[PDB]
């Protein structure tokens, strides 16, 4: 009874004569909020609106002279709506569409006041924040998603922002807490910056992640079937020249089976309208499928000829433009791979 | 009567203070879950979380509530909750989640006449998984909902699975569409940290995916897509126009069989195990026309410099060897 | 093949407890029912129970006969409790998806073998 | 200090009220700062537009004599002071911001100015005339005015830097690149009266590198290769009809993609021609070996080979002349 | 000049009470309705329903607030709307509508010095409406929007269209990507009850759908790749590798427009006219490969038994154009 | 004069009332009688295995409590009035995201006659939970329930019951089907008791009768796929010498069916097993892969090369696997179609 006697006599008589519209040191000092941040799991990029979803305990302290109180206990924990009638600072995230504060089954807030007056307020949110993705080396890039967070209307000179550690060790993620099928999280980087605007100058909390995206899938979906399709479009040039029938099925058929694969690999990608990395060695390995049965046609200009070799009068011979593509095609297909795995394995 | 039960619940909120916990110097407050588990509704493998309904339900007893001489258990209006002390427990796993509202908000306040309460509510939530799909369609699953308090570490609250292992109920009567619930399991522990340990109960289930529709759908008609492949084998070498069709219109079937797997499967963007199939069904397709160019280029160009004997060997082999790879993947991920 | 098989005894003065074992099909999403046809060829409802658990009953045997499934062990249960000697009757385990249903016997499309319950005075 | 000016500003105000209801228009000064013009749906016909939205008017009844001389506040003080009704008017969804606090602020100064900034995520609506697809351009609008208010009761004015744009590289535009930013001002006049109706044109050109390598070259491509039956044997009549009819099967394939990003308009594009005209050689290429097989030997059309090799590639090259001029061009 | 307008307003608050509709123990108020339409978003024909942003205003007198000596209307901010009586109007079709809040919830009070009130509202609504698409692409559905009011009957609450010609503007600056709106219609009429008649107003529009998409996507190929099926029989009976290819892939043609066509139109699943036409299509290129396969077996395996060839090939270059001609005949009369 | 006796009854109401307690808590169990109108049942997704419905669910008990005199004999109350007194916890036990509507004002209607029996409307949107047995797609029917309750009161505080028979409790609108895929073939309301954790709960059902349409999948997938094996049987009456073209027809028709399978399934939810359309795509897969099969034996045993010709060396004869497969094919494809459609238009 005499615990929570003092401790009612505490809450009751903590915020008379105090203003939530105010700042803490309005005309004395500057506000010095110590953020943190531990992110319980970056969640799923989503390259088809460039974002990504980010579920983080965020948690913030600062000084507070207003709200001194002597008694037994040292920290003093606070209901949601006594919370709600003190001044806490409007930290915003500068690049979030639309993230949410949980509300199961409480308001996930808190706010402990210890003795001598320093806040301490933290919260679970869930961010989804802006990723701006540059997808010119699709799938072999690279990319730094940022948290941009400061206040909103106070400037510099009202608020400054820093971090609760070393800035290194701020910014924590959890062991467990990957979760990016597409994508290997290569650590963060954090800095502090000040961003002019035309209401002030503004103190902004910027958080990079570094990504970078597995290769492995689009391999075997998309890079592996368009090389074994214009090794069998080159196939072809090993056969005689009297199966008219048969090497236009090659030659034409391949062209349908890359259209194939052209259209399918294209569609499991954000509409972007630039050509990918994946665009261009689709459109190269097209004009080799295509080439292959232009040559056809040189070949069949040049038969003489209907019938085939017999097993057992004269016979055509083999070719010389049929004898030098079995050179000439492998190798410069062989070239372009060598100069397209090498300039996008290195940017 | 009834004036006397207004009476009675008139003076327990005289005087109540809804931010005291129940024994606020004393020991810690100890809180019994009860989940009825409603349904789950989808398992998504590209958002990698669940949806889940359920009666989540809390028991403590709070000595400020307790009345005498009322034999029944008061159950009260669901707007008394925001009158009273209820804990602050969350979700670890909780993506978004919300309170039915029609066509009243679905809370209840039951009290007992020694001072317990019951605070049910009826919760959909999204559910967060790390699913590992490198085994993808013949794997086995594990999703949790990990329930923990916000605010209280282990001295001012405990939590316990109320009636042990029969806490969580309506798991039988769960029929998911591609799942099935191999084995639910109730986990109470205290998450040791620098300030203090906090209680935490854990609610998981094994979910192992049904089969029977890939088997159909993606495994029969990539083996009988390779075994039309083989059917240029019993056909002359002079056939050409005939060993050529089979061969590159094989490999197109193998095309459209791959590409719009892509579009109707979920998109995982890693390899699965049905990727490593299916790529694997592409080569023996590939091989088999390989064969022929094989075949043609030894008759007709190293002829006037055995032929018969390549598809009398690949009759024999590549029958062997699309077993023998059957073998190996029905082995290696069952 | 769908084998609904009938357990529980047969002949009483008293209380009993008429068990349905299935076997060669899950019914936890199918609606497990209990019907009743006494010589007069009507095969009266007595007892159903939907995936919800949701127990309906006859208006006849409304608060004497309880059922309850068991979603584990696959099995529909009725407990007979204050037997009458009109409950002279043969006893049908159900299962069906009741389409038109819940009332009708031609919504339920697995059955019983059949129980033939004895209550003398 | 500070708490005694504003309880004193607050002493008799009524924000149902607005400034001058009866003397003169309330003048407001909007600016607008665009952070990142999102996705441009195509088939909604839509855009996403973040901006920071401010406003400054003057207040005679938020006047005070002090030393502070301007009152940098929270987004508290916004539901006691009159805020103007200003609605975005071809909004489909429009969002404020909530997290973690309501992103709004005030500030006021002792003359009676008042700035109000906040921050709006908005699915607004512009009506895309695609012709002339993908090698189009759009001005998309952004118009504002107030709900209630008549032009004898508030009237909008831009400041100097009316419209400031970002980076303009960390934008989602995946489709469009953003070529220009124009202003207006008009008088609208609806049923309850003329409003000053504000508007921001956001130009949007297209990036069509990507295009040339996915329908333009498959597309010209297959049209060559339809062509290459006609240096092949006439009587070769298995490898003729291959030719002709798979060609006809590529370019049903190539049809899929034509309509990919694109509501069911009812007119003809400029990749819809040229897809359909593509489909119309390679039509005309298999009905002209089924001409010449039958009046040759299935019985001058037997020299009409010599007319396709010359005809058909001058009439696409004609037809490429006429599409890529009048579609670029004009 | 402020302080007045501001002693005036506070007057008509004080001692207002909310629950009481204006004339309460008299005649029925009378609201006038008049709907100024933004745009019509979306027309689903799967969910049956249709998006309609509009801006809703409802005009009644209430003798309450009337004020003297100043010869404004009023406009005042909108959160004196929770102060006053409004018309618990709701609409019939609603399946999700909400009152846009940006930059504050989009409404309007404005006071006139005889009484009357305008309370507009911008409402972004879903409502249903009955689809009948087994004439698809070839139909004109209409779509309606029915206003009616929940708690009073029409002895307390009348309604009337403000203009009742012109009352709904916006109409004929739609630009809808796929219908086209022919006309619209303004009924006011009262439903008849046991427990009373109640107020009813209808704004429908007639949608009729444009179909120059599905003539280019649609039917324009379905027609080109039959008359390619019918190359095959200008081609010698020999070609068994020509006609039976050239068949075949036309019969794969038709089936992957199709499937193409099952993915990109929505799904309503009965029969509509489209899929008779791609049905019937189908049909045509079908039994254009049985021909050959009737010739084939007549040549090479009636042969030797001892029925002309010729007269077989000649006999389809005559129908199978004038079936199909008939066959578009039929089809473009019935569902026309 | 009668609307200051109006405003003198709605003040006096409350007075000495408490909503947080049901009527005769200790006295007696609550009879509320339900009642509902169906306005539209909307759309039926297979694929979330769910429906929509718009009802005005009408709800009727009998407050002691709120018994007046004057001159009418019903009152109109306010939404400020109506959230002060008691009205039952009506929650829907398989609604998955259901909307109370109120546009332009709540739709909700309290009255009070001179008895205190309470009447109480709404109009809401329930999106509840169809459970479907798609073991026979497309030829099935299933039975969606409408299950609603009280949550917090058991069967001795609270009971429902229907305001008129319980078959004419539920009306159907003559304009509401509103269903694009199924036939809605009528209704059937009962009434159950849960036993839950918490006790016994009175629940009130309502199940809907659908039945789906199946002309669109024989169009676009039964007959097409007919046609196919058709096909594939009409390659036996071609003469054996054509080896290019009876194999270029017999793959095409794997292709074609390919093709036919991949839509056929698109057009679904992603069950577990197999449908009653899905046994008859793969049946009639194994017809086209049998036709191929049956060519490679009758290419194998042809010992010649040339065709004959019309006037006539010696020639091939008809193969006896040709003729036989004539008859035999047709008529298992013949017999297994009188087993599909006699046992799935059974069930
Ligand atoms: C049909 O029914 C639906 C459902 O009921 C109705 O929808 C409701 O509509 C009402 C009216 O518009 C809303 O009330 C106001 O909401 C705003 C917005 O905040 C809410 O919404 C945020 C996100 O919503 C977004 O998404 C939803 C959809 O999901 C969308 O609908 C919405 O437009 C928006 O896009 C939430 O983040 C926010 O939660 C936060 O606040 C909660 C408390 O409100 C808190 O519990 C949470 O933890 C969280 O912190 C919230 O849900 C509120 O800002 C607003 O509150 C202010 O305004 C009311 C008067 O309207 C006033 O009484 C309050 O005091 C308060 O005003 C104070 O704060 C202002 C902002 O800082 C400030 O400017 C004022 O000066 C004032 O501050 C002064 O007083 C405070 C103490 O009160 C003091 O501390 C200060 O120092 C100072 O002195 C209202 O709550 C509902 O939210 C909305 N509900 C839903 C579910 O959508 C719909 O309208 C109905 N339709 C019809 C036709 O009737
Ligand atoms: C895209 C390719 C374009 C190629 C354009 C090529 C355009 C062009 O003019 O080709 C001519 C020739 C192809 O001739 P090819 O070997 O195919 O054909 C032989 C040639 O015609 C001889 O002249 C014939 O003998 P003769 O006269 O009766 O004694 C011989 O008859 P037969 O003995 O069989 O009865 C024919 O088989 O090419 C080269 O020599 C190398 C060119 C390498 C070009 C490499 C380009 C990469
Ligand atoms: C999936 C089908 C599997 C079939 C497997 C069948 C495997 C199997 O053993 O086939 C052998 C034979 C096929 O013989 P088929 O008629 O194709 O070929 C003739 C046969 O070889 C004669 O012996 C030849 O004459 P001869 O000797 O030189 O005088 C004749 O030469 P020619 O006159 O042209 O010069 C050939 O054309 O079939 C049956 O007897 C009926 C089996 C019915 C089986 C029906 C199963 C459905
Ligand atoms: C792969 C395809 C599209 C088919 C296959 O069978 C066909 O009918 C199609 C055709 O395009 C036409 C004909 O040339 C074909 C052939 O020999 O088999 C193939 C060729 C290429």
């Amino acid at each position: 009874k005499d615990n929570t006697t003092v401790f009612t006599r505490i809450l009751d008589r903590l915020l008379d004569g105090y203003d939530n519209r105010l700042r803490p040191g309005l005309g004395e000092r500057v506000t010095e909020v110590k953020t943190d941040i531990f992110v319980t799991s970056f969640g799923p990029v989503s390259d088809h609106d460039m974002e990504y979803t980010i579920d983080v305990f965020f948690r913030q302290s600062w000084k507070d002279e207003r709200l001194k109180f002597k008694g037994p206990m040292t920290v003093l924990r606070l209901n949601n709506l006594m919370a709600s009638k003190i001044w806490t600072p409007d930290t915003f995230f500068h690049n979030g569409k639309k993230s949410v504060a949980h509300n199961m089954t409480m308001p996930n807030k808190l706010l402990r006041i210890t003795e001598d007056g320093t806040l301490l307020y933290t919260m679970r949110l869930t961010v989804r924040a802006e990723c701006p993705m540059h997808l010119e080396d699709f799938p072999m890039d690279a990319h730094a998603c940022p948290l941009k967070f400061g206040s909103y209307a106070y400037t510099r000179a009202e608020v400054v922002y820093e971090w609760t550690r070393e800035p290194a060790r701020s910014v924590v993620v959890a062991e467990d807490g990957s979760r990016l099928n597409q994508y290997d999280l290569l650590g963060q980087t954090v800095d502090s910056g000040i961003v002019q605007s035309s209401t002030g100058e503004y103190v902004v909390m910027t958080t990079h992640f570094h990504l970078k995206r597995k290769i492995g899938y689009f391999v075997i979906q998309t890079y592996l079937p368009c090389i074994m399709t214009v090794i069998l479009s080159q196939v072809s040039f090993w056969l005689n020249r009297e199966s008219v029938p048969a090497r236009t099925v090659f030659g034409v058929t391949t062209v349908l089976t890359m259209t194939t694969l052209s259209i399918s690999a294209r569609n499991s990608l954000p509409k972007v309208a630039y050509a990918t990395a994946m665009d261009w060695f689709i459109a190269v390995c097209y004009a080799f499928v295509f080439s292959a049965l232009i040559e056809f046609a040189t070949v069949n200009y040049f038969t003489k000829r209907g019938y085939a070799w017999d097993g057992k009068k004269t016979f055509n011979s083999v070719s010389k433009i049929d004898r030098l593509s079995r050179i000439a095609f492998p190798l410069l297909f062989g070239i372009f791979n060598l100069v397209y795995w090498a300039t996008y394995l290195n940017r | 009567n009834m004036s006397f039960v207004k009476e009675t619940v008139d003076k327990l909120l005289k005087g109540y203070d809804i931010r005291l916990r129940p024994d606020f110097g004393g020991p810690p407050v100890c809180v019994g879950m009860n989940i009825d588990i409603a349904s789950i509704d989808m398992v998504s493998e590209v958002n990698m979380d669940y949806t889940l309904t359920m009666y989540f339900q809390q028991y403590w007893r709070d000595k400020r509530l307790a009345y005498s001489g009322i034999p029944l258990n008061l159950t009260l209006d669901n707007r008394v909750a925001d009158q009273l002390w209820v804990p602050d427990t969350y979700f670890l796993n909780d993506k978004k989640s919300f309170v039915h509202g029609v066509t009243v908000k679905n809370r209840m306040i039951r009290l007992h006449p020694d001072g317990t309460v019951l605070y049910g509510l009826r919760i959909t939530t999204t559910a967060a998984c790390m699913m590992d799909l490198r085994r993808y369609p013949l794997d086995e699953q594990n999703c949790t909902l990990e329930i923990e308090s916000y605010g209280y570490t282990t001295d001012d609250i405990e939590f316990y699975w109320r009636g042990g292992d029969k806490a969580v109920t309506g798991v039988e009567r769960i029929e998911l569409p591609q799942f099935s619930i191999v084995e639910h399991r109730l986990v109470s522990r205290n998450v040791v940290f620098a300030t203090g340990a906090y209680p935490r109960l854990s609610l998981s289930f094994r979910l192992k995916r049904n089969i029977g529709y890939f088997i159909l759908q993606t495994y029969m008609p990539s083996i009988l897509i390779t075994i039309l492949s083989w059917v240029s084998f019993w056909i002359n070498y002079d056939a050409s126009a005939a060993r050529v069709a089979l061969g590159i219109t094989t490999v197109l079937t193998m095309t459209t069989i791959n590409t719009h797997l892509r579009e109707t499967l979920p998109k995982i963007p890693y390899v699965k195990a049905i990727d490593m199939y299916l790529m694997g069904c592409f080569v023996f397709v590939f091989l088999a026309l390989l064969e022929y160019a094989f075949v043609n280029y030894i008759f007709f160009g190293r002829g006037p410099q055995d032929v018969n004997a390549i598809d009398r060997w690949s009759r024999i082999v590549f029958p062997f060897t699309f077993s023998l790879f059957n073998l190996v993947y029905w082995l290696y991920y069952v | 093949q769908v084998q609904l098989q009938e357990s529980g005894g047969g002949l009483v003065q008293g209380s009993l407890r008429v068990s349905c074992a299935a076997s060669g099909r899950t019914f936890t999403t199918y609606i497990m029912a209990w019907f009743r046809q006494a010589p007069g060829k009507e095969r009266e409802f007595l007892a159903a129970m939907d995936q919800g658990r949701i127990q309906y009953y006859g208006d006849s045997v409304r608060g004497r006969f309880t059922i309850s499934r068991d979603y584990a062990k696959n099995s529909v249960d009725l407990q007979l409790d204050g037997l009458r000697p009109e409950d002279t009757a043969v006893y049908y385990c159900a299962a069906g998806a009741g389409f038109w249903g819940l009332r009708t016997a031609s919504s339920y499309h697995y059955w019983g073998q059949g129980t033939q319950v004895t209550v003398s005075s | 200090d500070v708490t005694v000016i504003l309880n004193n500003l607050l002493e008799g105000y009524d924000n149902k009220l607005r400034p001058d209801i009866g003397v003169k228009p309330t003048l407001i000064h909007t600016d607008m700062y665009v952070n990142s013009i999102g996705p441009v749906n195509a088939i909604n016909m839509e855009y996403t537009i973040d901006i920071f939205f401010a406003q400054t008017w003057y207040d005679r009844r938020l006047k005070f004599n002090s030393t502070i001389k301007v009152l940098r506040l929270n987004s508290n003080m916004v539901g006691k002071i009159w805020i103007p009704d200003t609605f975005f008017r071809n909004s489909k969804k429009a969002d404020a911001h909530w997290i973690t606090t309501p992103n709004r602020m005030l500030r006021i100064w002792n003359d009676g100015r008042v700035l109000y900034t906040l921050r709006l995520t908005i699915d607004a609506e512009c009506q895309l005339q695609l012709h002339n697809f993908p090698m189009d351009e759009h001005s998309c609008p952004l118009e504002f005015s107030s709900y209630g208010y008549p032009r004898e009761e508030i009237v909008y004015q831009w400041k100097r830097s009316s419209v400031e744009v970002g980076d303009t590289r960390s934008w989602r535009l995946y489709q469009f690149s953003f070529v220009g930013l124009r202003n207006t001002t008009e008088v609208v006049k609806t049923t309850s009266g003329d409003y000053v109706v504000m508007s921001v044109y956001f130009d949007l050109s297209r990036r069509m590198g990507y295009f040339t390598i996915q329908t333009y070259i498959p597309c010209t491509l297959i049209v060559v290769l339809s062509w290459v039956s006609f240096w092949i044997n006439k009587d070769a009549v298995p490898a003729r009809t291959s030719l002709g009819i798979t060609t006809v099967l590529t370019m049903t394939t190539l049809s899929t993609i034509a309509r990919k990003s694109l509501p069911k308009v009812s007119y003809v594009t400029a990749m819809d021609l040229f897809v359909s005209v593509c489909f119309i050689f390679v039509f005309s290429a298999l009905v002209e070996y089924g001409t010449l097989h039958y009046f040759v030997s299935n019985r001058r059309i037997a020299k009409m080979d010599s007319y396709a090799r010359i005809f058909f590639p001058t009439a696409f090259c004609l037809f490429n002349l006429v599409y890529w001029v009048s579609y670029l061009y004009l």
